[PDB]
Formats: structure tokens, sequence, C-alpha cells
């Protein structure tokens, strides 16, 4: 979470990056969205969320998967698919 | 030494041509080098290639295990024919074979 | 977490799951794990089955039937053991068929091995017959231990040493029941060595072509191939115990001892039908026993009369048409060695047996000659 | 010396786990009665009245 | 000589009618993970 407050206001510093945002989240959002309502975002996340919202996108969930270069080794797409759940679980 | 042709000769092609038809590699789009046994002559041989002409090979190579694997085989527009069929390792494994040799009567002195 | 680092699971891992396999391998090459199958399988009924035999002349016949009628499903093991020893000799054949066809053998050292193991289930399912003191169980272990008696100078000691005795008898049963026993487990061991030599190269492919640029993870795809391929295994096995029990089993075995009365056409197994008549064939003593050894041991020499330029026969139609010629002299040689001594029989089966020979000694190499010459190699 | 397992996180970990731990108790008993044909505990199951009285 | 022969075929029964459920099942489980080969395409792209 405090990374998340770091790394937002750590980048809105100067007008360029404020100015990207301005004319972006209008395009996106309608909004502009106060520091503060991302804020109150953040605050709402805990453990129970972070495991409901990963385990949503993630959990037993189909990757798309590139890849360049030396990879005879890249694991074959079965194989990470069944890296995508857990037995245990 | 030299002249002569030969409707004989086009028989004895066209019996080789047909034994290659028959041994069917060109259906994987295989040339005749890429089917050769790799023993220790032909090993050097593969690793005396150019880059194209080694790269080539592997793609031509993996088509086939790949056709194999479905049992399958290219279009027959696309075999290689007899005749457009390049000997590429050859002179390589001809040469790797003269050394070898060479070595070998060495050896016996 | 990791199967890499473990001392043990690293066996598992780099044998049954990271093995990298090529991408083509056909269903000829399920075969070994079959054979892997059918050697657990021989294991665990043949050990309940050893819960309740007993190794004595007298009581011998009677304890198998003990187990089929009184032991609580004895029958079905005592069928899927019998049923099983067909099975192994049935994924034996195709397995060194596949390895010819395909020019495995060129894998010197594992392919070694496979003869080996050869010899050692052939040996160990002769033990297992006798066993049970039927009529052929006697007449066949007698024939086959005599075969040792045509060895020069001390072909008779040692067949009275393997007997115990003046001729099979007590002794020998008991013997048997021992050897039967601790065979599987020693066959056990040499295929292990056979599949630490086999991964030094990997398996060999349909192509006779390198598959190092298209290799696959033997686990998820061999893995299942494999259980698949086990089921039909299975099937098979099953439909003789549960529909045909005896189909391959001779009638006389259920008929106690006569080492006074021998019956009156003794017929092998099956699996020894080819060589049976290779040994028949040539009416020599010696020379009967010697081509029926050659007849196996020549698996041994195929190696040195490779002569293609090319692994595999897939792209060789000659070779093809006189490796089918081999198969069907190996049918032939089967239908003779199950039939009498006699006129028509005699001449087809003394033709069939030079074919063999013929065929691997001269005829495969010098196909594979003229397949390079075609090819302007 | 077990100390090194007692803390918040620890606590945290172990509540994330119980209900899967719980299921896994769950698919074990199951599975036990169901391979033994545990007549006692099978006899209350409606149907699976395969043994009469 | 053979008393075991009608357990033996009911039994047979049940291996031929689990056999013809598992068989089927078993080898579309193989299909599945095999898909990912079987449709995979190639392309060489030299310089
Ligand atoms: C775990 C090691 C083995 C043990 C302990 C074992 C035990 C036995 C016993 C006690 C018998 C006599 C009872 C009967 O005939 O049904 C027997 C017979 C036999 N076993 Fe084994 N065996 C073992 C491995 C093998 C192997 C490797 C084979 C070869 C595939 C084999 C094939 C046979 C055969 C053909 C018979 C004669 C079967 C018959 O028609 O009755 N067994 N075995
Ligand atoms: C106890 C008997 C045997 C067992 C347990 C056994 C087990 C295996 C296994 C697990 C494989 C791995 C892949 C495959 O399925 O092909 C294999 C491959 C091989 N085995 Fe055996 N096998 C046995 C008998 C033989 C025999 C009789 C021979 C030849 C006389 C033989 C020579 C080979 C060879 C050459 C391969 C090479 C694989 C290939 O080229 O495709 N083995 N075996
Ligand atoms: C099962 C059998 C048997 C088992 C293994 C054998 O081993 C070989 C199999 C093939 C090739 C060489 C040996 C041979 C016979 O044991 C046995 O007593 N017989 N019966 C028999 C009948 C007539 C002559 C000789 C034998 C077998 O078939």
């Amino acid at each position: 979470k405090n990374l998340l407050r770091n790394a937002l206001v750590s980048h809105l510093d100067g007008t360029t990056p404020v100015c990207e945002d301005i004319g972006r989240s209008l395009l996106t959002y309608g909004r502009r969205i106060p520091l503060a309502e991302w804020e109150s975002r953040i605050a709402e996340v805990d453990a129970r969320v972070v495991r409901e919202v990963c385990s949503k996108y993630f959990y037993d969930q189909c990757p798309a998967v590139a890849g360049f270069g030396p990879i005879e080794q890249l694991p074959d797409y079965n194989r990470i698919r069944s890296g995508m759940f857990w037995l245990r679980f | 030494g030299r002249p002569a042709v030969s409707a004989s000769s086009r028989w004895l092609e066209g019996i080789r041509k047909w034994y290659y038809n028959a041994a069917g590699f060109n259906k994987l789009g295989l040339m005749r080098d890429d089917t050769i046994h790799e023993n220790d002559d032909v090993k050097e041989a593969i690793r005396r290639l150019p880059e194209n002409l080694y790269d080539d090979r592997v793609f031509r190579i993996k088509r086939a295990l790949d056709l194999s694997m479905r049992q399958q085989i290219l279009p027959k527009e696309q075999w290689t024919k007899y005749e457009e069929d390049k000997s590429y390792l050859e002179p390589y494994l001809k040469e790797v074979i003269r050394e070898r040799k060479e070595r070998e009567e060495w050896a016996k002195k | 977490n990791i199967r890499k680092s473990h001392p043990l699971m690293k066996i598992v891992n780099n044998a049954f799951i990271d093995l990298p396999a090529p991408s083509n391998i056909s269903s000829w090459w399920n075969f070994g794990s079959l054979l892997g199958i059918c050697l657990i399988l021989q294991i665990l009924t043949g050990l309940f089955l050893a819960m309740h035999y007993t190794s004595d002349t007298t009581t011998a016949f009677s304890s198998v039937t003990h187990i089929c009628r009184d032991v609580n499903y004895g029958w079905i093991i005592r069928y899927m053991h019998a049923n099983g020893a067909s099975m192994f000799f049935i994924c034996l054949y195709m397995h060194v068929g596949r390895g010819l066809y395909y020019g495995s053998y060129t894998f010197l050292e594992t392919w070694n091995i496979g003869v080996i193991l050869l010899l050692t289930v052939m040996a160990t399912a002769f033990m297992g017959y006798v066993l049970p003191w039927g009529q052929m169980s006697f007449w066949g272990a007698t024939v086959i231990t005599n075969l040792l008696s045509a060895i020069p100078y001390i072909g008779t000691n040692l067949v009275e040493w393997i007997w115990g005795g003046f001729s099979v008898d007590k002794a020998t049963l008991t013997r048997f029941f021992a050897f039967h026993f601790i065979l599987p487990f020693i066959i056990m061991a040499i295929a292990m060595v056979h599949l630490l030599f086999l991964h030094e190269t990997g398996s060999n492919n349909p192509t006779g072509i390198s598959s190092d640029v298209d290799k696959i993870p033997f686990h998820p795809y061999y893995t299942i191939k494999d259980i698949l391929g086990a089921l039909l295994l299975i099937l098979a096995l099953m439909l003789l115990v549960l529909f045909a029990p005896d189909l391959l089993g001779d009638p006389d075995n259920y008929t106690p001892a006569n080492p006074l009365n021998t019956p009156p056409h003794i017929k092998p197994e099956w699996y020894f039908l080819f060589a049976y008549a290779i040994l028949r064939s040539i009416p020599n003593k010696l020379g009967g026993v010697l081509a029926l050894a050659f007849s196996i041991l020549i698996l041994a020499l195929i190696p040195l009369l490779h002569t293609s330029k090319q692994r595999s026969m897939m792209f060789r139609p000659l070779s093809q048409c006189l490796f089918w010629a081999l198969v069907a002299d190996l049918l032939t040689l089967t239908w003779i060695g199950g039939q009498p001594v006699e006129h028509p029989y005699i001449t087809i089966g003394q033709l069939a047996s030079v074919l063999y020979f013929l065929l691997i000694l001269v005829l495969m190499p010098t196909a594979g000659t003229i397949e390079n010459k075609l090819l302007k190699w | 010396m077990l100390t090194r397992f007692l803390g918040p996180r620890y606590r945290q970990l172990a509540r994330n786990w119980v209900p899967t731990a719980q299921l896994w108790g769950a698919v074990g008993a199951v599975g036990l009665v169901w391979a033994t044909d545990w007549r006692l505990i099978l006899d209350w199951v409606p149907y699976i009245n395969g043994k009469f009285k | 000589a053979e008393p075991e022969h009608d357990h033996r075929k009911r039994m047979g029964l049940k291996m031929l009618l689990m056999m013809g459920l598992l068989l089927p099942l078993v080898y579309a489980m193989k299909r599945h993970k095999w898909s990912v080969l079987k449709s995979r395409k190639l392309a060489y792209r030299p310089p």
C-alpha cells in the first residue's frame, strides 16, 4: 500500500506528469480523481482484498506468454498453465 | 575422358528418381542430407556448415519432426523435388572423411 | 518446491518429469513403460500367489488349485499372472521390433542390456511355467533342460547339476521356485541400468533424425500418453483373464504328473514357437540347440550389420519390405512350431529357418547398401 | 524455541489455511470411510444402504 | 472345473463397461494436453 502511495505522489511531481494525468484521466475516468480518493481506495485494501482480487485475475487462469531469445529452457505452455493453480489449495 | 549421354543413364536416373520418391523424406520437406545418420564424421560436418545452411537444416528438420508427430505431410506442391535437392552436406562430409583417413594412415607407420 | 535439488526427486525429475523427449515419438515407443508395468504386474500377483503356493512335488499342482478354488480371488490373481506373462512377451516382441525397424539398436549399450533383459525374462518365464507341475510344465521342463546336454564334453554333468539328480524331479521344482522368485528382482536392477544408459542420449524417433531441435518435456505429454497406453495394456490383459483364461493355456497342464508318459503332441507356450521351429528344423542334436541359441543371440549381431547411411527405415522402401518379410517369416515359424514334425511342415520349417537367418545376416544389409547407392550417397 | 513461528503474520497465515486444512480432512475422512466401507459411519447415509437391515 | 465362471463374467462385464467409460475419457485428457502441440504453428524468419 505504502509503495503505491509513494509512487502515486512521487510521480505527479512537476507540470508535465500532472498535465499528462489531467489530460488522460479525463479521457479514461471522465473526471480527475483527486489524491485522497486514491488514498481512500488504497486504504480499503487489506490482505483479504489482495487474496480475492488476485485469485479472480490470476487463479487457474490461462496466461498469454511471449518469449524472445535463448528460450529453449522456457517451460512448456501446459507447464506454465499448471503453475497458475496450486494443488494444495 | 568424357562424351556419352545414354537413354540408359536416364533409366538409371529414372530408377533413382523413382526410389527418391518412394523414400518419401521429400514429403516432409526434408532434403537428402537432412536424413543422414549423425556419426562423428557427420557431427563435425554439421559443425562446419555456414550459418545460413546450418540454420536452414535446423528449420527443415523441425518442420519434419513436427509433421511426423501429426503424421501429416506437406502439400504435394511443396515436396522437395529430386534434382532441386542440394547436396549441401556432402563436400564438408567428404573433407572430414579425408582428414580422418589421413590421420589413420599416419597412425599405421 | 523443488524436484530438482532433493537427491531423490532429482532422479525422478530427470527420468519422468523434465527429461527432454522427442516431440514425435510414436505408439511404438509406449512399450518400454508397458514392459515396466508388466514387470511390476508380474511382481505383485506373483508375490500373492507365493503366499499360497507350495514348492513340493506332491502338493504343487494341488496348491495352485487351492488358489483357484479356495483362496479368495486367487483365480483372478492367478490368471493375471499367467496372462501377464504373455503380455510381457507381447511387449518384448513389439519393443525389439521397434528397435530394429527404427535403428534404435545403434545405442549399443542400451540395446545390449535389452538382450540381457530378454534372456533374463525368458529364463524367468521358463522356470515359472514349470511350477504347477502339470504335464506340459514337466515335459516342457524336460525338453528345454536337456538342451544343455548337447554341449560337448560337459553337457551331461551340467543337466544333472541343474537337475540335482538323474532327471527333472523334486530338487528341480524347488530350485526353480527359488530362481523364479529372485530373477524379476535382478531383472528390475538391469532395467534401471537399461534406463540409465538410454538417458545418456535420450530417445530415438520414427525419422532416425536428431530431435534436439524439437524436444518436449516428458511431463504432461508422455505422462498422459503412457497412462492412456497402460489402460490399453490393461484392457487387453483383462479380456484374457476375464473372458479367455484358458486360451493360450495348454489343456494338458490341467493333469498332474507323468514322468512315465509324454503327451502325444507337446506344444510350447506361444512365444517360444518360432524358436522351437528353428531348433526342430535341423535334424541334429548339437546343431539344433546351436541354431536355437543363435536364433536369439543374433540380436547382438544386428548392430554390426547396419549398412545404411540412414538410421530409421522410415525412408527406406526396400528395407521395409524385407522387415515385414522377416515378421511374416516369424509368424510362419510360429505356426510351424505349433505343428507336428511331418511332411509339409518340416520342409516349410526348414526354409523359413534359412530365411530368418538369410534375411538378417545377408538380405537386410544388402538392401541397405543398394538403398545407399540408389541415393548417390 | 518454536517461538520463531509465534507472531501476528504466522497467525494470519494459520487462518488463511484453516479452510483448506479443514477441507482436506473432509476429503480424508470421506475417503477412508468409503475405502473400508465403514459400516459404522456409512449406515447413516440415506442411499448406500446396500447392507439392507 | 471352473467354479469362478459366473463371477468372472460379471466382473468381465464391469471391465468392458468401465473400460468403455475410462478409455474415451483418458483419451480426451491426453488430447487436451497435446492440443498445444497439435495445433502449434511454425515460421522461419532468417535475416
Ligand atoms: C515377483 C517375482 C515372481 C514371483 C514371486 C512369482 C511367483 C510365481 C508362483 C508362486 C507361480 C506358481 C503358481 C502358479 O502357477 O500360478 C508362478 C508361475 C508363473 N509365473 Fe511367476 N513369479 C514372479 C515373476 C514372474 C515373471 C517375471 C514371469 C515372467 C513374465 C512370470 C511368469 C510366470 C509364469 C508363466 C508362471 C507359470 C504360470 C501358470 O501357468 O501357472 N512370473 N510364479
Ligand atoms: C525388462 C525388459 C525391458 C524393459 C523393462 C525395457 C524398458 C525400456 C524403457 C522404459 C524405454 C524408454 C522408451 C521406450 O518406451 O522405448 C526403452 C527404450 C529402449 N530399449 Fe528397452 N526395455 C526392455 C527390453 C529391451 C530389449 C529386449 C531391448 C533390445 C534387445 C531393448 C533395447 C531398447 C532400446 C534400444 C531402446 C531405445 C529407445 C528408442 O530407440 O526408441 N530393451 N526400454
Ligand atoms: C513356457 C515355456 C517356455 C518359456 C520360456 C522359454 O524361453 C524362450 C522363449 C523364446 C525363445 C527362447 C527361449 C521357452 C519355453 O516353458 C515350458 O515348459 N514350455 N513348454 C515347452 C513345450 C515343448 C517344448 C519345450 C517347452 C514353454 O513353452
